């Protein structure tokens, strides 16, 4: 079964967002990569953080990320 | 820019 | 896929007797303002003054996801460019 995320590229002043649903077992690395691709920014240098300024360790299940932080995440592109 | 991923078909 | 489902719209420029059209596939969570801008450009008409209406004469509020528009009004939409003044 899947969990879903709203990822907002907050560095784009238009605040465009994308929704992603992945199987709750999916490693969060996959979502980071997916989000990077859809947002057309480097997976290697991009981070995903929460609304409250907590950095999300991607070596974690999407399921566990959802359980701890909810659906509202920001993608942070490097310099 | 198409930052919302709209596709033409 | 991880990427959100898409909804598709057939947008017709009824003002052209040929009734030309463009089909747009758009992520459900996309604000309808993006769809309107995208459509206006495909039709080479000013996004800021054009409107999208249903086949039954309802104006679509752009502050609204594509998903909602799809669900409430289906896929047949019309694009309405403004006349000129003077």
């Amino acid at each position: 079964s899947k969990v879903s995320f709203k990822i907002t590229l907050t560095s784009d002043p238009r605040l465009p967002y994308k929704v992603l649903s992945v199987p709750e077992s999916t490693p969060f690395t996959a979502v980071l990569k997916f989000a990077a691709e859809e947002f057309k920014v480097p997976a290697a240098t991009s981070a995903i953080i929460t609304n409250d300024g907590i950095g999300i360790n991607p070596a974690q299940t999407a399921g566990n990320v959802f359980l701890k932080h909810g659906s509202e995440l920001r993608i942070i592109p490097r310099d | 820019d198409n930052e919302w991923g709209i596709e033409l078909v």
